[PDB]
Order: structure tokens, then sequence, then C-alpha cells
């Protein structure tokens, strides 16, 4: 049982993982739509820039 | 007793697929179903960056937003002014298998190492005029893939050892390791905190690691193959990872989920890099054929395509302020695309 | 005023652009060798009569090789292999006959030749320790090989004079083994060149840079080539 | 999460055989090669034979040639070995390794310390 | 009774040849080699070639009517005996570039460089410029070619009072023809015998069959130097030494024969050396 050795880790952290509070899918994905909607008019890739105010244009 | 671990070991994995089920009551994919298109997305090489004899395997964007750092196979650092497109410092370094670098976010010192197994940390804020290596990181064993800054003088690495470390350039030390994977770490990437970090690896895992703990929170599954290249998402909960089964997956750090996946027929190609826009709506990838593809983050589609690279594509990286995207490649050379 | 700096930005890039011009120089002269092969191989005399990544300098009429040998990030090793496709060469030093070393060699060698990162990078292949051979099949291949019972030498052999006629064929089976993967794809963009060794003399080791002026010669006319 | 579990395994008397096999899950390969790995007591592993993802066979190891076969179903997603009339020198614990990535030609290495587990794993004793 | 159809064709074909080779080498970049300053090199002084040879030469003989200013005349002529010169000595260091990268691999990566190729085409061009100076001697000559008593106001080189005619017309065949004949059969004799002496002993199927053509294409290269510039330089020092002879022969079998073959070397050198050659797909990456 030489082994044992590594198989008691995946043991511990795996109780470790099962005792995560995890959160329903719907709602998270809803949050993360959320963040991409709030700051879409910030990005200029998605929102191109005039070129006067554009450093590389 | 080897068998009742085995067990158990068994039993845990089944509580948390079961937990995992639990939260699926929908997909990314019908929830932002209706959501406007982001349409097309189209770039244009605004600048090239010319110089390196050799490919580059790393590149990263300063804070200031507007230098860049590039390492190369013919032994050379090259800091370079992204709007004038001179360069400010060229870098010799002792061994010329460099994998990785990285720019600290303070702009007085630069990263790198490789086959070397060393992290060579360079100060730039040099009276001389002569950048000089202010310290060696040597400890570890196998190459290093990555790494990256944390403010107060530390740096996160990872290797081909397995393992991930937390380094205090001050001494020359590690305070903190990081384990659990079981193929070499392929890269890392910090949490916008700073205090989580996640790192993927060859045995088609990423885990999420507590930085002040020295421990694994959660580990995240769902690819057929390696990981080359993580992202996180820019509002911290949520990373995508790009692999050699050719796809890139979104996962969702509070379901314990993968959210989404980004895949097409025509790609058989693997992902070496992905990087976020701001807003988190334009996922970038590149890939094996020598493009990089824009996705579109929230409906999995392709927004458009940067062309353009004669060789594979090695690395990308997106400037803070969101302005520009920058492309290193196997061809020697570097492009700005806005 | 703001003048002033753009002056001092293009002075700065002026002296970076000179020293790069300078190793861009070097560097083409210089060629690269990587030191590959199966556990046991004799990797070590190779080196020795011709911390991560080692390196060894030598010359040859003028021309500078660097070699870069054994150890570091040995055996996992598929991800960091990719870093030597842009080299002169792959010197892969198998011994000619515990495990099936040679049937190793042999997957090692296909490896690295059908693999689509280093499918333009030739091979120098050296089948060490042939003294070890002689002794062990004069005194071996059929238990791993059964091939080998009813293998005869080619027309083209060149044994040495007086050598045992079991060694020869012996030695010969062993290269035909490497060249039947060779010989299977590329179509010519890459090449194998085989040779037959022992620690003794730096004669056939020399033929490296025999190897590299072919390897050379051949990407060289490639820009001569028609449509 | 990748999985390959073996099965089959057992005790067996010289000139006697066994159909080892695995089943594969959290995958879609009929994109991958596969690759019976060997581990004799004693040893380190050597790999035994190496199927392609189109069914055909590819090759074996010179020293189970006439003795050993190999098939796929990759309607299944199974993997078999057949091993005929077996003598001690077989005895081994036997592993499904499979290849880093789909559609390529290159697989290594698949009999290493720590990717050869995929599969893992039954004793065969002869 | 048509030629001057031919004519025009060989114009339009050379321009555009020459023309297309100039902006490919510029536009699409990722080239600049040695082997390309060379290539860029030889296209120029083939427009100078196309561009006057045509419209200041060659047509004024079919016409034997020529109008020009008397520096039109002696400006003109400099320029195409620059290119004649140019052109002949970038073939030749071409043809030396080829013997050091294909007989010499690891040494030549020392000695060729950027450096090097353009320290060549500057001697070449400003060599040239020096040896063609007694161009600025040629002028306007009126013999009377028309039915009512009018001149034509022919070009001619003539050096006064002298066997100096002689001198020069030698000169310039032994030191633009014959030598550069010789050094460019040398250089692709040598490396034809090397690539020979592979393929027989190989003898990769893809292997051997690129060295046999390389080896086609240097024999070419050679025979369409001779071929094209050998009858012109044996023309001028024909007359040169004895002017009745000469031209009894030569207008029997007309000398805008043999000058129009040597034109012509402008419309092949770009195939030759640019067209056919596999790397030149991008030109399409150029214009397409
Ligand atoms: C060699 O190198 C150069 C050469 C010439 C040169 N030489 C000529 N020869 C006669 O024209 C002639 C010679 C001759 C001899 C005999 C026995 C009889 C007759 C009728 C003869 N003709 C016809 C005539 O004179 O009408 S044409 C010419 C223009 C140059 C171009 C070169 C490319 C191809 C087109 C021409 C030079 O420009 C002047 C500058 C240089 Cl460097």
């Amino acid at each position: 049982t030489a082994s044992i050795a590594q198989a008691r880790k995946l043991v511990e952290q795996l109780k470790m993982e099962a005792n995560i509070d995890r959160i329903k899918v719907s709602k998270a994905a809803a949050d993360l739509m959320a963040y991409c909607e709030a700051h879409a008019k910030e990005d200029p890739l998605l929102t191109p820039v005039p070129a006067s105010e554009n450093p590389f244009r | 007793e080897l068998d009742q671990l085995r067990q158990e070991a068994e039993q845990l994995k089944n509580q948390i697929r079961d937990a995992r089920k639990a939260c699926a009551d929908a997909t990314l994919s019908q929830i932002t179903n209706n959501i406007d298109p982001v349409g097309r997305i189209q770039m244009r090489t605004r600048r090239t960056l010319r110089g390196h004899l050799a490919k580059i395997y790393a590149m990263h964007w300063g804070t200031d937003s507007r230098l860049l750092v590039s390492a190369s196979q013919d032994g050379k650092l090259i800091i370079w002014d992204s709007y004038t497109t001179n360069k400010v410092h060229a870098i010799p370094l002792r061994s010329s298998w460099v994998m990785t670098c990285a720019y600290a976010p303070s702009g007085n010192y630069v990263a790198c190492g490789g086959l070397d197994n060393i992290c060579s940390i360079y100060n730039l804020k040099t009276r001389e005029g002569n950048v000089r290596v202010s310290r060696e990181l040597a400890g570890h064993t196998g190459y290093l893939s990555c790494c990256r800054f944390l403010d107060d003088n530390q740096i996160v690495t990872s290797s081909g050892d397995t393992t991930c470390a937390l380094w205090d350039i001050e001494t020359g030390q590690q305070t903190t390791t990081f384990t659990g994977h079981t193929g070499d770490v392929m890269s890392l990437s910090l949490a916008p905190d700073t205090r989580l970090f996640v790192s993927g690896a060859c045995d088609a895992s990423a885990k999420l690691w507590d930085v002040r703990e020295g421990m694994c929170r959660q580990t995240f599954t769902g690819h057929e193959s390696d990981i080359n290249a993580i992202c996180f998402f820019p509002n911290g909960n949520a990373f995508a990872t790009g692999s050699d089964d050719a796809t890139c997956r979104l996962f969702d750090l509070r379901a314990d989920q993968e959210l989404m996946t980004y895949s097409h027929d025509n790609i058989i190609c693997g992902i070496t890099s992905v990087s976020f826009s701001k807003s988190g709506r334009l996922l970038l990838a590149g890939y094996d054929d020598f493009n990089c593809n824009v996705w579109d983050a929230l409906k999995a589609d392709r927004a458009g395509v940067l062309a353009g690279h004669d060789n594979r594509v090695s690395c990308l990286g997106v400037t803070d302020d969101g302005m520009a995207v920058a492309t290193g490649s196997w061809d020697s050379f570097l492009k700005i695309w806005n | 005023d703001q003048r002033n700096e753009e002056k001092a930005q293009r002075e700065a890039n002026k002296k970076i652009e000179k020293q790069l011009q300078k190793d861009k120089q070097v560097y083409r002269a210089t060629h690269r060798l990587l030191l590959l092969g199966a556990g046991e191989s004799g990797k070590n005399t190779i080196v020795k009569q011709m911390s991560g990544i080692f390196e060894t300098k030598f010359q040859v009429d003028k021309v500078n090789f660097h070699m870069f040998d054994v150890g570091a990030q040995r055996d996992e090793r598929r991800k960091w292999i990719q870093c030597f496709n842009d080299v002169t060469a792959i010197i892969f030093v198998v011994a000619s006959s515990q495990t099936n070393r040679l049937q190793a060699a042999l997957k090692l060698f296909d490896s690295i030749w059908n693999n689509k990162w280093l499918r333009d990078t030739s091979v120098i292949l050296f089948l060490n320790k042939q003294d070890l051979l002689a002794e062990k099949v004069l005194a071996k291949i059929e238990d791993y090989f059964p091939e080998f019972a009813r293998y005869t030498t080619p027309e083209d052999a060149t044994p040495e004079p007086g050598e045992d006629p079991r060694v020869t064929r012996a030695k010969y089976f062993i290269r035909d083994e490497f060249l039947r993967i060779s010989t299977a794809s590329g179509d010519g963009r890459h090449y194998c060149y085989p040779h037959f060794t022992c620690a003794v003399d730096t004669e056939n080791i020399r033929r490296v840079f025999n190897d590299c002026r072919d390897i050379i010669q051949r990407m060289h006319l490639r820009q001569y080539e028609l449509l | 999460q990748v999985q390959l579990q073996e099965s089959g395994g057992g005790l067996v008397q010289p000139g006697g055989s066994l159909r080892l096999s695995c089943a594969a899950s959290g995958f879609t390969f009929s994109n991958y090669k596969m690759n019976w790995v060997r581990q004799a007591p004693g040893k380190g592993l050597e790999w035994v034979s190496d199927i392609s993802q189109s069914g055909a066979s590819i090759s074996y190891t010179g020293s189970v040639k006439g003795r050993f076969t190999i098939s796929r179903d990759n309607a299944k997603n199974t993997l078999y070995l057949q091993m005929n009339s077996l003598k001690p020198e077989d005895t081994a614990v036997y592993y499904c390794a499979r290849c880093p990535a789909p559609f390529t030609r290159d697989c290594f290495d698949v009999t290493s310390t720590t990717y050869a587990y995929r599969g893992q794993g039954t004793q065969v004793t002869v | 009774a048509v030629q001057i159809l031919l004519y025009s064709l060989i114009f339009l074909l050379s321009v555009l040849g020459n023309t297309l080779v100039i902006t490919v080498l510029i536009r699409n970049k990722r080239m600049r080699t040695v082997t390309n300053i060379f290539l860029l090199s030889l296209a120029v002084s083939d427009l100078m070639l196309c561009l006057f040879c045509m419209p200041f030469n060659l047509i004024p003989n079919l016409l034997k009517d020529f109008i020009f200013g008397s520096a039109v005349c002696k400006t003109t002529t400099y320029f195409m005996g620059t290119s004649v010169s140019v052109s002949t000595f970038n073939l030749v260091a071409i043809s030396l570039e080829r013997y050091g990268a294909i007989c010499k691999p690891l040494q030549s990566r020392v000695w060729q460089t950027k450096s090097h190729a353009l320290k060549v085409i500057a001697a070449t061009w400003c060599l040239s410029f020096t040896i063609m100076t007694p161009y600025p001697i040629y002028s306007n000559l009126v013999p009377f070619t028309k039915n009512n008593n009018q001149t034509a106001n022919m070009c001619r080189f003539l050096l006064p009072n002298d066997v100096m005619q002689q001198s020069w017309h030698t000169f310039l065949l032994l030191i633009l023809f014959l030598i550069p004949g010789i050094v460019m059969m040398v250089a692709y004799g040598l490396i034809s015998l090397e690539l020979y002496q592979g393929i027989k002993f190989e003898a990769s199927a893809a292997n051997l069959m690129a060295k046999k053509r390389v080896i086609r294409m240097l024999i070419v290269i050679v025979v369409l130097f001779f071929l094209c510039w050998m009858p012109i330089f044996s023309a001028n020092a024909w007359r040169a030494y004895d002017t009745a002879s000469a031209e009894r022969r030569l207008s029997g079998t007309p000398i805008s024969f043999i000058l129009l073959l040597s034109y012509t070397s402008s419309c092949v050198n770009p195939i030759i050396y640019c067209f056919m050659n596999k790397r030149f797909r991008l030109g399409f990456m150029a214009t397409f």
C-alpha cells in the first residue's frame, strides 16, 4: 500500500471540494451577462474609437 | 488499506458530480440567447514591431498600457514603444531558451525564464543605462512555463515540475508552493484581486489556488487534452481556457461548472493563447493555423478573424485600457491590431 | 518642447538597432544542434569526443557549432521538444543492443519524425556502442525483433574487413529499422543521416560537420526551386 | 474528466488466452489513437500495441507478433487486446494509454511514469 | 514588313515583366535577402534598356529618321551603354552568390550579408557610369535617306581620327562579354558539377528531381547569355576593324535582328530569375 501516500491526498482534496456551496447556473450566467452589458460602452474593441481619439490611428 | 482509499475517492467524485448537476438549471446559451450579437468585428494591423531574429515565445503588455516586452529564441528581451515602434531596451539573456516573460506592474523590472529552470529578474531603473539582472530565482527543476508579477516584490511562477510557487524577490526564496497537478503546468493567470490565481496543466485540468493559504480551493475539468492558456474574465468569477483539443471553454467559479464551450467544425487547430476584452464580451484566441479568432463570448459565435501571421501564433495580449491587441508569432514579428 | 524627448528616443533606437545587426551576423553564422537520445545510449561519449540546458561549443573549419546537451526536463517531454525545432539538426543517439531499449528508441525516433512542429528538422543518427552489439551478437536481436532471423546485409554494405558476419547483419538490421521509419514520410522535406560509431575517435563524429553541410545546402537550394 | 477503465485480467495457465478491454468515457475519441502499454514486475513500462483511429492496426512490438492482436470499436467507445497463447514472460500489468492529441501521427510519451497511468490497468499472470 | 508589331510586343512584355518584379520585391517585403538585392538591381537596369533602346535606337533604325536634340542623342546613348554594362555585371554577381550558397554552405553564412550585397551593387552602378563615359561622343550625322533630298539625322558613335574605334570595341568585348561570359560559365559549371556528383551518388525522388531542374536552368542561363549578347558584341567589333566587309554582310543579315535579340534579354532576365522561382508566389500576395 505504498501508493496510499498519494491516495490519501486525493481523498482529502476531493472531500474538501465536495463541501463547496455552489451557485445555480441561471443566476451565475445572468450576472456574467450583466457585467458585459454594463461595460460594453467602455470597450474599444467592441465599440471602435474615432481616429482622433485612437493612439494607434 | 489502499483499496478503501480508492473507493472513497470514487465516492467523493460522484458527490461532486451530483453537487454540480444540481446547479444545471440553465446553460449560458439559454440566458444570453435574445441578446443582440456583437456583429462583425474587424481589426487592422496598425503597427508592426520588427527586430527579433527568432520566434517569439512570449509577450506581455505593461500597465502604462503603452509598453510591450517580448521574448525570443535568439537570446533577447525587447522593450518596445507601441506607439512609435522604437526600441527602448534590448536585454541579452544568459540562456536563449526563454519560454516566458513578464513586465512588473510598477514598470521597474522584467522577469523571464525557460529551459534554464531559472526566473531572472532585470532592473530597468538603472543608473548606468545598463539593464542588469538584480536577482535569479532558482529551486525549480523543470522548465518555467509562466511567471506573473505581484506587488510588494513577489512573483508567481509555474513549471514543468507540475508545481507552482510564490517567490520573494528580496531573498530569492519560495514562501509558498502549490501542488496537486499531475502534468506540466502550462499557464498562470492572476485574479483581479491577486489573491486567487488559476493554474492550467497538461492533465486537462485547471485549479483555483488560494494564495495566502497555499492550497487548492477548486478543481475544474472539461477539456479532452492539455490546457495551454488561461485568462480570467475581467469581473473575477470566470476564466476562459484554451487547449489542444482545439476548443475554448468558459468556466463558472461560483457554480463550479463549465458554463459554455466555443468550437467550430472546421477548427482542428490547437489554441495557444486566450484573452478578454474589457467588457468580457469579446474572447480572443490564437491558433496553430496562424489565425487569431474573435469569439462572441456570450453567444459563442465567431465575430471575426485576424489574419496576417505567417507562422504559429504564440501569444496574445490586450492592453489594460482596451485600446489594442498585440499578437506574437513564430514568424518573428509582433503586430498590433485595432 | 516634447520634441527633445523624441530626439532622445530616436538616438536610443539607433544604438539598439546597430547592436542587433551585429548580433544577426553572428546568429546566422552559428549552428545549433540538439543532443537527444535513448537512455544509456552513450550521449556522453558523442559529446566528450566530438541545471537545465547544458551547452558545449565546437569549432570545425572555422564554423561555429553549439550543442545543447543532456539533463533537466529530460523525460516528459512533449512540450519542451518544440523549442528545438529551429535547429540545424537533432543528433539522436541510440546504442545498438531488461526492457526493449531498441523498440523504445524506435518509438522515440518516430515521435520526432512525424511531429508537426519538427517536420522540417533533419536527424543525424548515431548507432553507438557498435562494440557492445558485436560482443552480444557474436556471443540477441531476434528475441525482440523476430524479423532478424531472415535478414541479410544489403549489397551496399561496407563491413570492416575481418568483422564477424553475424555482427554486420546485426548492425545493418538495426540501421534499417530506423530508416524504414524515415522513408515512410516527409517526401524529402527532412533527412536522416545514420552512422555506426563507438567511443573511439572523432573521424566519424566529425561527420556532423559534413551532415550540416548537406543539410544547409539542401535548405539553400529551396530558394532556387521552380514553381 | 477523461476516463479509461480496464477490465478482464486474472490468472491464465501457459498456452492459454485472455481478452482485455477498456471502456472509454468523458471524450469523443474517434479522433484519437490508442496504445496498449505493459509493465512487467521489476521493470519500467514498455509499449506493446498501436491502433489508429480509423481502426487499422499500425504496429506491435516484435515480441508479441503472432501472439497478441488489437482492435477497437468507435461505436461503443471500446478498445480491445486479444492475448493468445501466453508464456510466463507475458506476466505484467496492462494499461490502455491514449495519445495526447487528436488528428495526429506523433504520440508520446505513452510509456512514461506519469502519462501511462491513463487506462490504469489490470494484472495478468500466466 | 510587320516587324513593328513584333517590336511593340517585345517592348510591352519587357516593361510589364520588370515593372512587376520591381514592384513585388519592394511592395511585399518579407524578402530583402542578398538574393533580392541583386534581382531588384537587375530588374531596374532592364527597364533602363526597355525604355530607351526601343524608342531611341531600335525604332529610329527602322525609320532611318531620328528626331532629337543633340543632348538627347548623347544622353540616351550613355544610358543604354550603362544599362548593358550593369545588367551584365549583375548577372555575374548573381552567379557568384549562387556558387557560394551551394558549393560553400556553411562558410557563405559568414561572408555573405546585406552589407556586402550593397557594396557590390554600388560598385556595379558606379563603375558602369565611369566606363561608358566615352558615349558623350556620339552625335548627329546627316545621311540622305529620303526622295526629297532630306536627311535622317542618325546618331553614331565615332572615335575621331584614329584606330581607337577598334581599341574601344575590343575593350568592351573582353571586359563585358568574354570575361563575364567565362565567370558565369565557371561558377555555374562548378555548381552543376557538385549537384551532379551528388545526384548520381544518391540515385528522395523529390530531391533528385529538384536537383535536375536546378542544373537545367543553370545551363539555360549560360546559353542565353552567350546567345543574346554575343551577336552584337561581334557585330560591333567586326566593323570596328573592317568596315566595308562588315557593313556589307551585316545589312545582308540585318543588324536589326541582332539588335532585337540582345534587346529581348530585358524580357527574359525577369522570367528566369524571378517569375519561374517558386517563391515568387509573393507576387500574388503583393498585387492580389
Ligand atoms: C556593346 O555595348 C553597347 C552597344 C550599343 C549599340 N551598338 C549598335 N550597333 C549598330 O547599330 C550597328 C552595328 C553594325 C556593324 C556592321 C558591320 C553593319 C551595320 C549596319 C551595324 N549597325 C547598324 C547601324 O549602326 O545602324 S546599336 C546599339 C544600341 C544599344 C542597344 C543595346 C541592347 C540591344 C539594342 C541596342 C550602345 O549604344 C550605342 C551602347 C553599348 Cl555600352
